RNA sequence: UUGGCACCUCGAUGUCGGCUCAUCGCAUCCUGGGGCUGUAGUCGGUCCCAAGGGUUGGGCUGUUCGCCCAUUAAAGCGGUA
RNA sequence: UAUACGUUAAGUGGAAAAGGAUGUGGAGUUGCUUAGACAACCAGGAUGUUGGCUUAGAAGCAGCCACCAUUUAAAGAGUGC
């Protein structure tokens, strides 16, 4: 689960995910890759969840490189509240996701464990997805 | 069907009691004759087949020790490595690879002796021991 | 009272030990059934069986299982027996070793001065028991005009007989269950103080006075450095000797 | 590709070397009896082989026997060969050659007589 | 049956087809035995 | 369902529960027909098709709900201000 | 009830996702392939060896490690039961 330690703002607007990603759109750290069809909010959790898949299913399997952190809070008011007084309190953190983007690689491992892998994390992931590998 | 036994130690009655007693015939009369025939060193586990025909017409063969018994003796060791090609805890000489290949000739495929010794060096890799 | 705490602690431990101990019972079975795994019936409530000194065993069964799954259930039994009995051997294991080091440490607060009890509470703070830098060895005089430190602290002790010395110098120690450890620099000199170390042991001691001692002396190459202070020794020779006087010094 | 036109060349090599040569079935029989064969051959110092039809025919013209399953046995041999058949029985020895001269069944036979 | 939308083979034996432009699983283990629905 | 928004209704839209009267959906409680089973049998679990019909009487509580007694093939979940 | 070219066959059109699928159409890349491929049928599918460790037992297949050599056309110190 992680988290910034400091932020400057703990309550920001919310955005707009509009078009693509500016960078870490292809895998240079590792070697096969994962990359996004859409754009959505993904959280600590989804993160952690999906490394955790993976990591389990190769068991020593070289490295990894998230392309992502979860920089953004998000708030949530509490429950059965009418609106207004105040802007609710935070939740939990998200980052924000762009299509073309790469999320996670891998290095170390075969193909075909990659592959594996990155489905496992994608179906814990919500978005549509596609397998990259280095040129 | 097969059976490792040692040589002097025939009738430890609980694996092998259980290895003929599907097949009825007498299981300590056939033990003394084992051991009868392997008059050997006792703990030398032999591999002995045996054949029984339907009428209980038994007949068994002892044949030559695995090629772990003979390298345990050579190294002097009880167990071969936990994790080969990861900690190698084992050696013998060149002198008795020679020695174990013409021992087991007879019952090899491999009419090479050194050809037999690559079998055997083959083993020494499953099991941990390197050569000198 | 943390001593006497884990000295009753394992008491429970034992006595408790003596109400689950069927283990080689359910073994032996699994090994006569895997023997006779072909005169048995799957519905049959018991089996005349011999072992392997010809006894003839009448072994239970549950009349709705196979003798496979119920010789399996024996062994599944052995296995947990085992595996209860070890993970009590490893509490006694554990409660003994700090029952020990307790006991040294009483028998070093008894011959203690305050500059070791100073150490030793930092010791135990350290031990996580408590809450809230060279100097390290004390000596007198010795035979053969030489000198002999020692140390009524575990943590100095230690910090001597690995920091001060060789590996080749004799370390003097008891010969017996608890006692301080002392030794002179390069401790090579004569019987003379060979015997005068055996003073010193006797001195600081499991039992102070006590006129039937007897100390162990060993080359520091073989002083086991493996809770703390728990050194055992190897390369050692054992003379029986007695307390004395402060002509130790 | 050109690794069977090699092949087919070797063959047509140690073919043109020799000067006996069987030609059989290895159909019905399992590995231990082959290997015994094999052994057996070995002291005698027989050379015994296996190929595809399809490149030994083309090693010959470089005939009706040559379809279906079938082995090799130079001598640069038909007696070990017939009394490992009169063993086991499971086989064909469909065929030989002698000098180039191709040997019927029964000429393989008397040879081995 | 198992019945679900996720219809896949289990072991290298299972053998998808369609059947009434359905997709469905076949095996001789009834236990991989699959339909969408 | 708890709710959020305030769109009709404040020149009046009567609001819980219960009685009588039923009616509809099926995500079926029973009955019917099947697949799988860690389905021996008897009983079961789970899933699928099926809404034709049926789906208890009492004690306590205003109660809904719920607990309890005794039955039943079963004592279904909901909508209709 | 037009013309020409194609597509779909679900009544999609005429309601919706994750995900799933030898659905079909079009482009494209690529391996093998009449010195004979894919499927099918026939036969073989072995030896040190039951690879060794662990295990009461682990013998290709509880698990750790290794995964070599021989007959070899080839057989994994082993794909699944």
């Amino acid at each position: 689960m992680l988290l910034p330690k400091r932020v400057k703002y703990r309550r920001e607007h919310r955005g707009k995910m509009r078009g693509r990603a500016k960078g870490g759109t292809e895998v240079h750290f590792g070697e096969f890759g994962i990359q996004a069809l859409e754009a959505s909010w993904i959280t600590n959790r989804q993160i952690e969840a999906a490394r955790i898949a993976m990591t389990r299913y190769m068991k020593r399997g070289g490295k990894v490189w998230i392309k992502i952190f979860p920089s953004k809070p998000y708030t949530a008011k509490p429950l059965e509240v009418r609106m207004g007084s105040g802007k609710g309190a935070p939740e939990g953190w998200v980052a924000v996701v762009k299509p073309g983007k790469v999320l996670f690689e891998i290095s170390g491992v075969s193909e075909e464990v990659a592959r594996e892998a990155l489905r496992l994390a994608s179906h814990k992931l919500p978005i549509k997805t596609k397998f990259v590998k280095r040129e | 069907v097969k059976l490792q036994i040692p040589a002097g130690k025939a009738n430890p009655a609980p694996p092998v009691g259980p290895a003929l007693g599907q097949a009825g015939v007498n299981i300590m009369g056939f033990c003394k004759e084992f051991n009868a025939r392997t008059a050997d060193q006792a703990g030398l586990i032999i591999p002995v087949e045996i054949s029984v025909y339907e009428d209980r017409s038994f007949t068994f063969i002892t044949k030559t020790p695995p090629a772990a018994v003979l390298l345990k003796k050579a190294a002097g060791i009880e167990s071969g490595s936990g994790e080969p090609n990861r900690n190698k805890v084992a050696t013998v000489k060149r002198d008795k690879v020679r020695e174990i290949a013409e021992t087991k000739m007879p019952d090899l495929n491999a009419a090479d002796v050194e050809a037999a010794m690559r079998m055997v060096e083959g083993t020494a890799r499953s099991m941990g021991i390197v050569i000198e | 009272n943390e001593r006497k705490k884990n000295a009753n602690k394992i008491k429970k431990l034992e006595k408790t030990l003596e109400y689950s101990e069927n283990a080689k019972e359910f073994q032996l079975y699994g090994e006569l059934l895997t023997a006779n795994l072909y005169m048995l019936k799957k519905g049959d409530k018991q089996a005349e069986v011999i072992n392997y000194e010809s006894p003839t065993i009448t072994i239970p069964l549950n009349p709705n299982k196979t003798p496979s799954e119920n010789a399996q259930a024996y062994f599944t039994k052995y296995q947990k027996a085992k595996n209860s009995v070890a993970v009590v051997e490893e509490q006694i294991r554990l409660a003994q070793e700090e029952i020990e080091y307790f006991d040294q440490l009483i028998q070093q607060l008894s011959s203690a001065s305050p500059r070791d009890i100073s150490e030793i509470r930092e010791e135990l703070v350290e031990g996580k028991y408590l809450r809230p830098h060279n100097p390290v060895l004390e000596t007198y005089e010795s035979t053969s005009g030489l000198t002999i430190l020692v140390g009524k602290n575990n943590r100095q002790n230690e910090y001597l007989t690995t920091r001060v010395a060789a590996r080749d110098d004799i370390w003097l120690h008891t010969k017996d269950i608890p006692g301080s450890h002392v030794v002179i620099r390069s401790s090579e000199p004569d019987e003379q103080t060979i015997m005068e170390a055996a003073t010193i042991a006797a001195y600081f001691s499991k039992a102070k006075d006590s006129s039937s001692v007897p100390v162990d002396y060993t080359k520091i190459r073989h002083v086991k450095k493996p809770k703390p202070g728990f050194v055992t020794y190897d390369s050692q020779h054992t003379v029986f000797v007695t307390p004395d006087a402060d002509t130790v010094i | 590709i050109e690794t069977k036109k090699v092949v087919v060349e070797e063959i047509a090599s140690k073919l043109k070397e020799s000067k006996s040569t069987i030609i059989v079935d290895y159909r019905g029989l399992n590995v231990s009896e082959v290997t015994e064969l094999r052994k057996q051959l070995r002291e005698a110092n027989v050379e015994f082989k296996v190929y595809k039809n399809t490149m030994t025919r083309r090693a010959v013209e470089q005939n009706d026997f040559l379809t279906g399953p079938n082995a090799i046995a130079f001598s640069t041999p038909a007696k070990v060969l017939n009394d490992f058949a009169k063993n086991h029985e499971a086989l064909e020895i469909k065929a030989g050659v002698i000098e180039g001269k191709v040997s019927t069944v029964e000429e393989v036979k008397a040879l081995a007589e | 049956m198992k019945v679900r939308p996720s219809v896949k083979p289990i072991c290298e034996k299972c053998k998808v087809i369609r059947r009434k432009g359905k997709v469905m699983v076949i095996c001789e283990n009834p236990k991989h035995k699959q339909k969408q629905g």
